[PDB]
RNA sequence: AAAUUGAAGAGUUUGAUCAUGGCUCAGAUUGAACGCUGGCGGCAGGCCUAACACAUGCAAGUCGAACGGUAACAGGAAGAAGCUUGCUUCUUUGCUGACGAGUGGCGGACGGGUGAGUAAUGUCUGGGAAACUGCCUGAUGGAGGGGGAUAACUACUGGAAACGGUAGCUAAUACCGCAUAACGUCGCAAGACCAAAGAGGGGGACCUUCGGGCCUCUUGCCAUCGGAUGUGCCCAGAUGGGAUUAGCUAGUAGGUGGGGUAACGGCUCACCUAGGCGACGAUCCCUAGCUGGUCUGAGAGGAUGACCAGCCACACUGGAACUGAGACACGGUCCAGACUCCUACGGGAGGCAGCAGUGGGGAAUAUUGCACAAUGGGCGCAAGCCUGAUGCAGCCAUGCCGCGUGUAUGAAGAAGGCCUUCGGGUUGUAAAGUACUUUCAGCGGGGAGGAAGGGAGUAAAGUUAAUACCUUUGCUCAUUGACGUUACCCGCAGAAGAAGCACCGGCUAACUCCGUGCCAGCAGCCGCGGUAAUACGGAGGGUGCAAGCGUUAAUCGGAAUUACUGGGCGUAAAGCGCACGCAGGCGGUUUGUUAAGUCAGAUGUGAAAUCCCCGGGCUCAACCUGGGAACUGCAUCUGAUACUGGCAAG
RNA sequence: GCCCGGAUAGCUCAGUCGGUAGAGCAGGGGAUUGAAAAUCCCCGUGUCCUUGGUUCGAUUCCGAGUCCGGGCACCA
């Protein structure tokens, strides 16, 4: 599947073993998922504060 | 759960008193009344089919204090009874203790009233009530426990009560620190914060 | 379902120290076999000598502390760790861990890098307490030679400042001792009258809050996660409720058992090794990276402040200055973590021979507080050594 | 053989029994062929907590059935018509 | 499951089978001896000889031997022969 | 003791507009996860994945008042022995209490778990006729006599273990025939014929081997006819998919006889006739336990059976047979398969989809709990024994609800942030200040009910031997709570210990600014974003929710978007290219006649639990529980005869 | 717990794997444009593995460590 990876900041790898949601985005061509940050090998996303619950990324950090 | 924060700023965005922070700022200074709360509180709040019944549903949640599982607690009860659940509702709505102390004059606040029934200040039939939403019966009383009848913040607050009307399914006496809850609350009087025609939209979505 | 160890007698944390080839597994396994006949009363036996299968399997020396014996005075357990450079990780780490240590080096090669190495591991980052035996003597042609032989060995612990003849250096030939030769096994013994009296005796922290820093862990099958180590602090018994912190999230389990030496123990002491099984805990999780302790007595953490001294090449330190912005290797109890360190207002360097406040930032965190102990390393030396002031968030 | 005996209901430290004609075979809360009362051991004030029906473990000894200890109890207490 | 506290009511089990087993093929092959009263052509003979038979047809179904209602079947079988004499 | 409250719109086609129609969407819910965050209390909940394999523990047995025995323990009884010396050792004695082990009797097949089979006469809904049973229970009879075995025990002995081997003794509620028996059994009738077991308590008299007998009571047995919870059959209607899934069957279709069955039928074997079943779905191959009911929605319809509860099948695999009322079976027996394990290499051992525990799988999951207190179940002659069955604390935000985290008051609102017209405004009475209590948590104090039964003493009654024995009650008091400092309540400071999470272009509640400047990404659709963006990301402020929060998926809704409820087809996707005409459907008009359906009626049923309506209760709620309302239909049968249907004529 | 290998401009290719790392290809910016493509005119990248050491000299060697692959190795 191609799984979309939202705000910038990219700890994944070609090798990352990740989990993903459902992300819908038919604006990208067959895009039907959303890779989780902060879950596995995956880190969370970088300068989010009005997030704490999404993207992993706890109370919040630059 | 429960505000613990500033009071008063709820009051400006919903057009109403809530009953809450009823004390006074000297000369009018910086008064913020007649005002939406913030920066950007003279700017207008924008509205829809659903956005009108959430502004709403906010508002009686603000009225009566109750949280939004309470809410939808007491309409599920009100569905469960027989006839129309919005007028079922609001009957539940109107009878609950801590709206039955702020209405007797024990907390010049809902603040204060929803502490004192928390906190064994208020006990009900005689027998001690920790629970907001207690529903007093009919011609019973509720009475003050000793160590609330020191509390200098209920002692002024039951005198804030005296030459004040009183929704008419109940009286209240400074004197005794005692109010009858003389009948069951009346529509006829007062009604919840809400529309009729919106609370059996959702269920067509 | 386990037969229990009994806390008879105080017990020790001991390690071999030396080169491959030398003897580092032979002596330990030929002590004790002598150890059977002259402190047990036992007559020369074909079971003295050789060992089991199960013990063989787990305790490939390299995980696993596989050695564990009585003498007169003490009961020991016994930590057995690689005598190549290829590898020197887990004598540096387990130096920290241990009360002394028994140094092995062979005739048949001569002294090799490793018998001078894991010597200056005592002044270094550990304790001192360091008793000698030279192995292989009967290949020497020449007695009168053996006994010159001897002084290399009195040279090499006066290189590191142990005491070249106050230091007890046992002739034998452990392979000898531990077959059954009358002259061998008969040169071993003195070494277990030296162990009982050089250490002179433990000492453990059991009055204080609960560290062990894990060692290793094992997965029994149908009962789940055990975690092992030497205690370096503190108590555990049976039905505690215990928490991991270090490399992982802090989480909460009940120590729901207590063993040592794969027996079921009636109290985990303070400076020996003990395991712990744990209530709802998947093998899947954890790591060797964690230290198991009392909930809310230590809590992880990459940032340190600390002080630490340099080394002045007399001691084998640098004779370069040490600069801000370095990236030593630290030594934490049974593990070592790098870290990028900084130096106070306005040192860019310290110089070797002098002693500097430092704060570290590590590349994983690990449990820690103050008092906490370490050496340096950066790279082809060890450089210094110093102590966790406090911890930083 | 067919038994009168207790059935087991009610919360944790709030327990309740309905007194049920049953077999030896079934399962003790499972599966029962009448209610002819209910027995709430603990709770006080509750009017409608309590009945047995004495009519009709008379009809089901005739047919040889046997009272459980509880049962033989509680009917001693109930009316000894219902 | 894999366990039980008590073992001792499946050796009860094995103890039954056995003596069941011994004496189930006694009872059912001695209607070889009704057969030629049978063959004798006569009802009353013919119904003497099961009558001969009931003591060991009647305890073979009281028994372990086949167990349940299985003597009824048995005296069923055989008279649906002897019932055609008169 | 009654009943309904339900049906929707919104973003999006173009320069502008109507209709049609897709797409997206607001709502509700899950044994859900992910990720952040979290204090307190109640009741509830926690594999929804591998029917995949389980370390280790632990889950129905029990009676010495069936029998033979005497390992253990204590005692009595007797002997013997020692300055432990009239106090003390050793021995003997099954002599007694008693019980290791054996024989023996009934349930272990029960409870508990799982959803792998089965699209099914299991199950749902309702009837039909040839059926049966643990054991409880109604009721009738019987108990003659004789013969016979062997383990335990006794001795001897092999192997690593499984496994035992060798030889001897003997008892029963153990073994067996004949006898002997009721409403019994078979037989068309004559007539023949059916069981099996005793054991235990005790007294005046009476025998006596002084064991025992007799006597009488108690307890137990066996046959047999009745009742009953439970269970089976038969029958009717219903039960997902592939028709690009067309043949299936003779052990059939029909019949007849034996065999066989609890009973029943080609069940099965055989004969005889040739029929039966299907393309409006035989057959073939695929999936799936069902259902009360759970979720969703006007409901139809769809999803769905889970938490609780009725029922079925199954328990690592394959073959078979049995114990017993009943089981190719979960807890058991022989063998095989695979794996695994012990092993002296010969041989043997094992299957948590019981409870706790665990590895693994996977997106993901409690303590090798605790307890005799209370409920049921199994043995028990009775006292009693068993039970992870049962009850009940723990863990965890897994579920739902309720409570709290302080509050009355209080400004030149003061700094700051934010916004700004640069005045101030605002955040916010928020802070400072003034006034007050501690609920809850903590700690301390006090403490209900879940408890009934059961034990023993003692008196009377009954049973009875005048008498004990046997047993019930009355009465006395012996004794009984895991959860547990309980539930619930009282004392005591003191705000002390309790706020994070998501959102702000519109649909969608929240607006302004700044930067990054078509970038970061951003929304589900339309789309936003290309240097002063409520669309990004942040700030502040605002909005929304709260110890839970967002988000993702999944289901259902909006949808009438397969339209009975509720659509179009000239042309919106669209009427067969046309005729002729069977299947099946539909049938003018008139005379007579009929009614199972319909309709009127009745009888039988969908019980409980679950559901719904109305009560009651645990302080309230969540939660628990009663009563009352619901079950339109279905099976069958009775009246009317307009009508569908039936029968006959015109 | 440890040990081993891989880290030349976005891409590519060279460079005693000891002797100050050199060049090329493609692209981006600006202008055009409200912006972009394309075009036209200008221009840059080296994580030459991070970081300590060895030496007369590190790009290329040794330890320390990251990501990613691989090795050593366990069941109280």
């Amino acid at each position: 599947v191609t799984s979309y990876i939202g705000g910038e900041g990219h700890n994944l790898q070609e090798h990352s073993v990740i989990l993903i949601r459902g992300g819908r985005v038919k604006d990208l061509p067959g895009v039907r998922y959303h890779t989780v940050r902060g879950a596995l090998d995956c880190s969370g996303v970088k300068d989010r504060k009005q997030a704490r619950s999404k993207y992993g990324v706890k109370r919040p950090k630059a | 759960a429960r505000y613990l924060g500033p009071k008063l700023k709820l009051s400006r965005r919903e057009g109403t008193d809530l009953f809450l922070k009823s004390g006074v700022r000297a000369i009018d200074t910086k008064c913020k009344i007649e005002q939406a709360p913030g920066q950007h509180g003279a700017r207008k709040p924008r509205l829809s089919d659903y956005g009108v019944q959430l502004r709403e549903k906010q508002k009686v949640r603000r009225i009566y204090g109750v949280l939004e599982r309470q809410f939808r607690n007491y309409y599920k009860e009100a569905a469960r009874l027989k006839g129309n659940t919005g007028e079922n509702l609001l009957a539940l709505l109107e009878g609950r203790l801590d709206n039955v102390v702020y209405r007797m004059g024990f907390g010049a606040t809902r603040a204060e009233a929803r502490q004192l029934v928390s906190h064994k200040a208020i006990m009900v039939n005689g027998r001690v009530v920790n629970i907001a939403s207690y529903q007093v019966s009919p011609n019973d009383v509720v009475s003050i426990r000793e160590k609330a009848k020191k509390q200098s913040r209920v002692k002024a607050a039951l005198e804030l009560a005296e030459q004040r009307e009183k929704p008419t399914w109940l009286e209240v006496d400074a004197g005794k620190m005692e109010g009858t809850f003389k009948r069951k609350p009346e529509r006829s009087d007062l009604s919840a914060d809400i529309n009729e025609h919106l609370i059996v939209e959702l269920y067509s979505k | 379902s386990k037969e229990k160890f009994e806390r008879t007698k105080p017990h020790v944390n001991v390690g071999t120290i030396g080169h491959v080839d030398h003897g580092k597994t032979t002596l330990t396994a030929a002590i004790t076999t002598v150890l059977a006949k002259t402190y047990g009363g036992a007559a020369r036996a074909f079971d003295q000598i050789d060992n089991a299968p199960e013990e063989k399997a787990r305790g490939i020396t390299i995980n696993t502390s596989h050695v564990e014996y009585d003498t007169p005075t003490r009961h020991y357990a016994h930590v057995d760790c690689p005598g190549h450079a290829d590898y020197v990780k887990n004598m540096i780490t387990g130096a920290a861990q241990m009360d002394g240590a028994i140094l092995v080096v062979a005739a048949t090669d001569g002294p090799m890098p490793q018998t001078r190495e894991h010597i200056l591991l005592g002044r270094q980052v550990g304790v001192p307490y360091i008793i000698v035996f030279l192995n292989k003597c009967d290949m020497v042609d020449d007695e009168e030679l053996l006994e010159l032989v001897e002084m290399e060995v009195r040279e090499l612990l006066s290189q590191y400042d142990f005491p070249g003849d106050d230091t007890p250096i046992v002739r034998g030939s452990a392979l000898k001792a531990l077959e059954g030769d009358a002259e061998w096994e008969a040169k071993i013994l003195e070494l277990a009258g030296f162990l009982d009296s050089y250490i002179p005796e433990p000492e453990r922290a059991i009055d204080k809050p609960f560290l062990l820093p894990i060692e290793d862990v094992f997965s029994i099958s149908g009962r789940g996660t055990v975690v092992t180590g030497r205690v370096e602090r503190g108590i555990i018994k049976v039905g505690e409720e215990v928490e991991i912190v270090g490399i992982k999230e802090t989480q909460k389990s009940t120590c729901t058992g207590v063993e040592m030496f794969r027996k079921l123990l009636d109290e985990g002491r303070a400076g020996e090794n003990v395991g712990v099984l744990l209530r709802g805990i998947k093998r899947e999780e954890i790591e060797r990276g964690q230290v198991l302790a009392k909930p809310g007595t230590i809590k992880p953490h990459t940032k340190f402040e600390s002080e630490v001294y340099i080394l002045s090449k007399d001691e084998g330190g640098r004779h370069t200055p040490f600069f801000k912005g370095y990236r030593p290797q630290f030594y934490f109890r049974t593990t070592d973590v790098t870290g990028t360190i900084e130096l106070p207002e306005g040192v860019e360097m310290v110089m070797p021979g002098d002693n500097i406040k430092m704060v570290v930032t590590l590349i994983h965190p690990i449990a820690m507080d103050d008092g906490l102990r370490f050496a340096i390393r950066e790279g082809g030396r060890t450089v210094g050594a110093g102590v966790v002031a406090k911890v930083l968030s | 053989m067919v038994t009168i005996r207790l059935a087991r209901h009610g919360a944790k430290k709030r327990p309740f029994y309905q007194v049920v004609v049953a077999d030896s075979r079934n399962a003790r809360n499972g599966r029962f062929i009448e209610r002819v009362g209910f027995f709430n051991p603990i709770a006080s004030e509750k009017e409608e907590g309590t009945r047995l029906d004495l009519d009709r473990i008379a009809h089901w000894v005739g047919q040889g059935a046997t009272i459980s200890d509880r049962v033989a109890a509680l009917i001693k207490e109930v009316n000894k018509a219902a | 499951a894999n366990i039980k506290s008590a073992k001792k009511r499946a050796i009860q089990s094995e103890k039954a089978r056995k003596h069941n087993a011994s004496r189930r093929s006694m009872m059912r092959t001695f209607i070889k001896k009704v057969y030629a009263a049978i063959e004798a052509g006569d009802k009353a003979a013919a119904q003497k000889a099961f009558n001969e038979m009931q003591p060991i047809v009647d305890r073979q179904a009281a028994k372990g031997l086949i167990h349940k209602n299985k003597a009824a079947r048995h005296k069923a079988n055989l008279t649906a022969q002897i019932n055609k004499l008169a």
